[PDB]
């Protein structure tokens, strides 16, 4: 695979993947069991006005996730950037 | 026991041989230091004159036996690279080496189906024999019992894993600058360690002979410069880079406006006095970036200078070039710790494993000739104690967290002394933490300095979708974000140029009404493009690509966006605010260095396309806004709305574990597909948010009150679906549930078109919404939309990197990757041509 041909690949991909999107179910949970398992990430960070993906992914973590974290012991961070916001910067009260 | 330490006899008539015997060695044999005097009893005064000549190379010949492992021999070139011999980590050596140290990290531990990693401190142990060598030569002269060592720096090298327990690790080291100082003579020695071929990490070091040096001819800088970027925007920039003699393109007629220049240079510099430089030649390949962001060699620095000041190269390339990874401070300095480590008594333990058999730290007699308060404590030990405690608190108990680690010894450390550390969080790099810490002995004196550069725990961006469009929504960042203000204005002034409207003035007053002017030059140019946006529609079994904004013709000289209550609850306003806020918010966490350069990203529909435009830069924001607005109005358009604005469409946020406790969203699955079928009006799930819990269907608005009726009677009922097609009856659930389908579908089918959508016991109906998207009634939509990415996300702008095990789509649900299986899964799902031209000839584009 060629840089300039994988590129026109993966172009012609994320455009279909996109053009497709609103016209396919948004399989979340198939998603919140690849970045919370597979990739064993330890900070969920929610970029919006309202904290439901960081509300969406505290439940998943409390249901089917509390045995795997304690059998690898990791300690994972949920943070909504309209809530959280002071965790996320490092800007902490005195 | 009692051993023999010193021997002091006459070695000739005048020749006194006070010769240091220690006994802490490599073999176990001790090693004696034959020091000599020249008793002349005609000097009443000073009968006693210590010999000079060879007493350098005696007390290197002993430190030799005390470190090296080879045969003595000094006449080499220090230039030349040193091969230090391959050495294997073992589990043993990791349990003695985090024992003296007292390091308590579980990585470093013998645990049930875990690999073993090694410290990084353990690196230096392995250099060690290469670094020290590195000082030995006899043109870098010098008395070793003065060797000061000034800093220890561990670097480890981007994309690799720290050291593991059986790595085999080759280590080489080379000496960076022997400069003389007025006070003496700095040596910077750099050991990189190769493991599997690969380099894993470069550890540096810096030794200062104490004294007076005038041999410059010895004196060499061997730097290699950080790579530093330039943009060339302007004409100016290519005429200043022509006029640089150095700056030698290969190719002379190379364009280079709009390009992006690399320049991997490294500085030679040889001196003629500490001041000024005999011969300056940095040289090094010039790089150029391409779309592809494959780099390609398209010319060379080829500076060659005499009689220099310094580096023209590096200045020209430090003002006018960016060091790639700019560092940027916090606010406050955070206090992460102060904590109170502890020296032990004796420093033998630590001296066996590190293989720093220095009397000066273990015998009193060479620490008294050495001028030392006592047997002052290895550096090299307060370096791993600090990192220890840098490694439990900053990383939180992670090894591979902890990457780079700077330490300057400011003054010694006498055994049983009492240190307090003082940790402190400053900076951030490209996403990385960079803290510094100062320790301080019981007299408040600092002894040890340094920043240690840790790794951000692993994160996952989740962009929202169309949620709560509160107004004024990002202003607050607005205001003081300059990295904000900079995604804002342009998306303002693309809107006003594109659109003839302000994005500001409707998020912060969101006016009821907004009337687009198509007056003058400007006027046509907005009516063009209000003209151009289609949007596909089965009608009677016909895809029309019918024309967005019917009331936009050639001779329209105003478009007015009318709305009940304010336009930025309407779609067309509500889905590129939001979005631009994420995308506004993303801009400031990256401005200030807290975005990880490994993260994963994925947004919830709408978001995702933030998500897309965030991590990997793939559209521009002119081209962000167009694509979030056509989408806003394709989704608007898509229903056959009444005089009211009113649709026969909706969706209910349903609750699987309310109905019951073993409704699963099998149970669910099966009800709404059973649903869909019996009545025949479209309904499906669009929203799996998370599992037994949230789920949205979209669909017809008979279908989700058919739905909502069906879960309110089978909730009151307390039947389950699964236990009775399985241990009961088979396919009778299916029938069974047709005739609970038909009694919900009689009643749904007699209240009007416009029904209010009553909530359930599970379901809350979804107000503002009246479009089925993420539902298969869109698919006919998609084709316009497609066009509009294609001309907008243009393919020299993606990059695969960024992507690749990065990007997770909600269409598939799985890590976007560039290989002949996922093109099969995003096919499976969603049947399209391209996708079919690409798995045929897979074959055709391997080469």
């Amino acid at each position: 695979m060629k840089p300039e041909v994988e590129q026109e690949l993966a172009h012609i991909l994320l455009t279909e993947l996109l053009a497709y999107q609103f016209a396919s179910p948004v399989r979340w949970i198939e998603t919140q069991d690849v970045f919370l398992k597979d990739f064993n990430t330890e900070r969920v960070v929610e970029i919006g006005p309202s904290p439901t993906l960081a509300g969406m992914a505290q439940r998943t973590l409390k249901n089917k996730y509390e045995s795997y974290d304690a059998a690898l012991s990791l300690h994972r961070e949920i943070l909504c950037y309209s809530k959280d916001a002071k965790e996320i910067y490092y800007t902490p009260d005195p | 026991e009692l051993k023999p330490t010193v021997i002091l006899k006459l070695l000739k008539e005048n020749i006194i041989q006070m010769e240091m015997i220690e006994n802490r060695t490599m073999d176990g044999k001790p090693v004696s230091l034959p020091l000599l005097y020249n008793f002349n009893p005609d000097n009443g005064f000073a009968p006693i004159s210590e010999v000079m000549e060879d007493r350098n190379q005696r007390i290197k010949e002993m430190y030799w036996k005390l470190w090296i492992d080879e045969p003595f021999n000094l006449d080499f070139d220090p230039r030349d690279v040193i091969k230090g011999k391959d050495f294997e980590i073992t589990a043993k050596e990791v349990y003695d080496f985090t024992h003296a140290v007292g390091n308590n990290c579980e990585d470093f531990v013998s645990r049930p189906d875990r690999t073993m990693l090694a410290p990084m401190d353990f690196a230096i142990v392995v250099g060690w024999r290469a670094i020290i060598k590195a000082i030995f030569p006899n043109t870098v002269d010098g008395d070793l019992l003065k060797l000061v060592h000034l800093s220890n720096g561990y670097k480890m090298i981007p994309g690799a894993k720290p050291l593991q327990v059986g790595d085999v690790v080759s280590t080489t080291a080379v000496i960076e600058s022997v400069v003389n100082q007025p006070t003496g003579k700095i040596v910077d020695v750099v050991g990189t360690l190769s493991r599997n071929g690969k380099p894993v990490m470069e550890v540096t070091s810096s030794f200062f002979y104490r004294g007076n040096y005038t041999d410059f001819e010895n004196t060499f800088q061997k730097t290699v410069e950080p790579v530093y970027q330039m943009h060339i925007k302007t004409s100016k920039d290519i005429a200043v880079l022509r006029s640089k003699e150095w700056f030698q393109l290969d190719d002379e007629d190379f364009d280079l406006l709009n390009k992006t220049l690399t320049f991997e240079t490294e500085t030679e510099v040889t001196f003629k006095n500490a001041n000024i430089f005999s011969s300056v030649k940095c040289f090094g390949p010039i790089k150029v970036e391409l779309p592809t962001k494959e780099t390609v060699e398209i010319g060379i620095v080829d500076y060659e200078a005499g009689a220099s000041h310094g580096n023209p190269v590096v200045d020209f390339l430090k003002r006018n070039g960016s060091t790639l990874e700019q560092k940027v401070n916090l606010e406050n300095p955070i206090p992460i710790a102060v904590l109170d480590s502890y020296t032990p008594s004796t420093n033998e333990p630590y001296a066996r494993v590190s293989g720093d058999l220095n009397p000066i730290h273990v015998s009193r007699h060479f620490a008294s000739y050495a001028n030392l308060p006592g047997t002052i404590t290895h550096g090299m030990f307060s370096s791993a104690s600090v990192r220890a405690l840098i490694e439990n608190w900053a990383a939180d108990s992670v090894s591979s967290r902890v990457r780079g680690y700077t330490c300057q010894f400011v003054d010694m450390v006498l055994p049983n002394t009492a240190l307090k550390t003082s940790i402190q969080h400053v900076g951030m790099i490209n996403g990385r933490k960079l803290i510094k810490f100062e320790t301080r002995n019981e007299d408040d004196v600092v002894v040890l300095t340094g920043e240690a550069e840790i790794e951000q725990p692993v994160t996952t961006f989740v962009f929202t979708g169309q949620g709560s469009q509160e107004q004024g929504m990002g202003m607050d960042l607005y205001k003081t974000s300059k990295a904000a203000q900079d995604v804002w204005n342009r998306a303002d002034n693309h809107f006003k140029d594109t659109y003839g409207f302000s994005i500001l003035d409707i998020v912060i007053n969101n006016p009821v009404n907004l009337t687009i002017h198509f007056g003058g030059e400007k006027g046509k140019r907005i009516r063009e493009n209000y003209s151009a946006m289609i949007f596909e529609t089965i009608v009677d079994g016909k895809l029309k690509t019918e024309k967005i904004f019917k009331e936009i013709n050639e001779h329209s000289t105003s478009y007015t966006f009318r709305s009940e209550k304010g336009l930025l609850s309407a779609t067309q306003f509500t889905q590129p605010a939001l979005t631009l806020m994420e995308k506004a918010a993303f801009e400031d966490l990256k401005s200030k260095g807290l975005i990880p350069a490994d993260a994963t990203f994925a947004g919830h529909s709408l978001g995702e396309y933030a998500a897309l435009a965030s991590l990997a830069d793939v559209m521009s924001i002119e081209s962000l806004v167009e694509v979030v607005f056509y989408r806003g109005m394709t989704m608007q358009v898509a229903v056959p709305r009444d005089e009211l604005g009113r649709s026969n469409y909706g969706m209910i946020a349903i609750n699987p574990g309310r109905v019951a406790a073993s409704f699963s969203q099998e149970a669910l699955q099966y009800v709404v597909e059973r649903v869909g079928k019996r009545t025949g009006w479209l309904v499906e799930i669009v929203n799996y948010n998370v599992e037994n819990q949230q789920y949205v269907a979209a669909g017809d608005l008979r279908a989700l009150d058919t739905v909502t009726n069906v879960l309110n009677f089978i909730k009151l009922q307390k039947i389950d679906i699964i236990e009775l097609q399985k241990s009961l009856s088979l396919e009778e659930v299916e029938g069974h549930l047709f005739e609970i389908i038909d009694e919900a579908s009689k009643k749904s089918a007699v209240k009007p078109r416009p029904l209010k959508l009553e909530r359930g016991f599970a379901c809350i109906p979804l107000v503002g919404i009246s479009v089925p998207f993420h539902s298969t009634y869109l698919m006919n939509g998609v084709k316009p939309f497609k066009s509009f990415l294609k001309k907008n996300i243009i393919k020299e702008n993606v990059k695969v990197a960024r992507l690749a095990g990065k990007y997770i789509p909600n269409l598939t649900a799985k890590p976007f990757q560039v290989t002949k299986e996922y093109f099969q899964d995003v096919y499976d799902l969603t049947g399209s041509e391209p996708i079919k031209e690409i798995i045929d000839n897979w074959e055709k584009y391997e080469q």
